[PDB]
């Protein structure tokens, strides 16, 4: 659940 | 201007207290540092605060100019 550097959308895991 | 918030908010370009002329994107690794790489929490900023060992930070003073690279699917 992040604004990583590989998709922006929260995500669970 | 504004500057979007990865490290507070969800994401979000608002407009950022007297002290930071610009915006900025920093990234380093979240709480396991996983193989997905660092994260990517821009914000706002008086210059480009980057500093000596992996604290990788940058700047933007463009409009909305802190939307790093991620929204894509492999």
């Amino acid at each position: 659940m992040r604004y990583y550097e590989s998709s922006l959308k929260s995500y669970p895991d | 201007i504004v500057c979007h918030t990865t490290a507070t908010s969800p994401i979000s370009a608002v407009t950022c207290p007297p002290g930071e002329n610009l915006c900025y994107r920093k990234m380093w690794c979240d709480a396991f540092c996983s193989s997905r790489g660092k994260v990517v929490e821009l914000g706002c900023a008086a210059t480009c605060p980057s500093k000596k060992p992996y604290e990788e930070v940058t700047c933007c003073s463009t409009d909305k100019c802190n939307p790093h690279p991620k929204q894509r699917p492999g």
